[PDB]
């Protein structure tokens, strides 16, 4: 009976994996580009906003975007194994992703954030770099994916 | 206003002859900087511009001040409206000249400096060596659970004396251990935002409460 | 390959060879493997591994036939990163040319963790009575280092015949025994488990062994 995604710990391993995807993206140079927009959701967070959501509401935000970015993960491991040179460094990391999303997706689904999605309630970015979509993943999972979970959790 | 002269203070000291920025209850901004200057300074100087990441460049009203130290201080809060946390920031400061004076990229979240504590209440704990602190967090304050706090605990300067000690995550209480029996004490708290999602400076102190051992020894 | 993973993979032979024995060192991997010894026939293909992932498709992993020293042969199958999920149900199917199937299982690579063997631990008398202070460094490149118990030895000689063993706390890799003897040279070693509900897994190759004399009495 347990609703693990609650355990900050068992969470926390992401957040500091996407810490190091991004702390390794960075010092990439061109071998780190798209070729391809990649629909990313967007991470910024406003708490004046956000506080006045409700966790429902909120879950969905999360859900589709958690979706949307696993769409992109995907796109990028792919684009990037029919590439000649893959930076292995990069692959790694763009793999580790890969499955943290699908063990989070999971976790989620778990809390009821499907359930509360499909829920007739009452946008794009886009990276054109790799070194933007693990900033862009950090950002959800410690932005947007952390902060429900908390308040989630019950 | 205020109380803002107190954290601005705060932060100058440790970081001076850099751009500054912080929050306070995460729905908001301020950068600043404070240069000596005699035959010249003056708004009609400098352009601040940021821009949040895929989102058009923008400009801020900068303003200015005299400093207890007789330099003076420029300042921008960013509309209320841009205050978003979990995206880069990046700000441009510039001299009318068109020189790059000052350059940098930030997460909003990753600056608070929130107050300072409050209601601390450490009594004794009839067993040996063992103290009870209690408190509460910064007031008006977004997330508690994500701050973390830090202890500080002295034999006054009667004896050189200090010991610092962390807590959990949205702990606001603590129960100190081996104090040297009869003497007065003086434990002080500290506030912060824990990382990964947040980060930011280390909070002003918060009011001392001091207490003396009795003799629980030998 | 490694002396690292035959060495590691002896543990657990001896856990029920006939049957599919998986395990992953560090949350981000996975391998599994059975040892079996053979006519000149089996060979490089003779068997067909396959795995899939909860609602996902079904995936052929490429096999690996190796040599024991128990004359055995290996075969092994390190999971393709993209695929250590845990928290997500992994279901294992082996075949053999024909199409028999040999080992069916369903696993988590999340509740089958066997970590390296703790490191730096080293002993030093309590200055504030005739105990032994237990400080060490929990494994390597290993995570979720809060979720790992661990198992501490006590021994007096291989010889004595008299040993006392210890639990520690989830998170803490620190231990002091207050209650001893003294005069007397103990040795001390370490190994390391991760904590059930959430994990599990199987303990670890016992830590470099450490030796001190305790004072008097």
């Amino acid at each position: 009976p347990p609703r693990l995604i609650c355990d900050s710990r068992v969470l926390e391993r992401y957040l500091l994996e996407a810490k190091e995807a991004e702390k390794i993206t960075t010092g990439c140079a061109e071998h780190c580009s798209l070729n391809e927009k990649i629909t990313v959701p967007d991470t910024k967070v406003n708490f004046y906003a956000w506080k006045r959501m409700e966790v429902g509401q909120q879950a969905v935000e999360v859900w589709q975007g958690l979706a949307l970015l696993s769409e992109a993960v995907l796109r990028g491991q792919a684009l990037l194994v029919k590439s000649s040179q893959p930076w292995e460094p990069l692959q790694l990391h763009v793999d580790k992703a890969v499955s943290g999303l699908r063990s989070l997706t999971t976790l989620l689904r778990a809390l009821g954030a499907q359930k509360e999605a499909i829920s007739p309630p009452d946008r794009t970015i886009t990276a054109d770099t790799f070194r933007k979509l693990f900033r862009v993943y950090s950002n959800f999972l410690r932005g947007k994916l952390k902060l429900y979970t908390g308040e989630a959790c019950r | 206003d205020p109380k803002f002269e107190s954290k601005a203070a705060l932060l100058a000291a440790r970081g001076p002859e850099e751009l500054l920025c912080f929050t306070e209850r995460l729905e908001d901004l301020v950068c600043f900087w404070e240069e000596a200057a005699s035959a010249g300074v003056g708004p009609g100087q400098y352009s601040f511009s940021y821009q949040l990441e895929d989102e058009p460049w923008k400009l801020c009203r900068l303003h200015q001040a005299p400093t207890a130290r007789g330099a003076v201080r420029f300042w921008c809060s960013l509309p209320t409206a841009d205050t978003s946390s979990f995206v880069p920031l990046e700000l441009r400061v510039t001299a009318a000249s068109g020189a790059p004076r000052y350059h940098r990229v930030i997460h909003i979240n990753e600056v608070v400096l929130l107050d300072a504590p409050v209601g601390l209440v450490a009594r004794l704990a009839d067993e040996s060596g063992h103290v009870v602190l209690r408190w509460l967090p910064p007031p008006e304050t977004p997330m508690t659970s994500h701050i973390r706090y830090e202890v500080d605990v002295s034999a006054g300067q009667g004896a050189g004396s200090v010991q610092r000690v962390e807590i959990l995550e949205g702990r606001t209480e603590c129960v100190l251990s081996n104090l040297r029996g009869r003497t007065r004490y003086t434990f002080a708290v500290r506030a912060r935002m824990a990382e990964p999602s947040f980060g930011g400076f280390w909070s002003e102190w918060s009011e001392p409460v001091s207490l003396l051992t009795p003799s629980d020894l030998d």
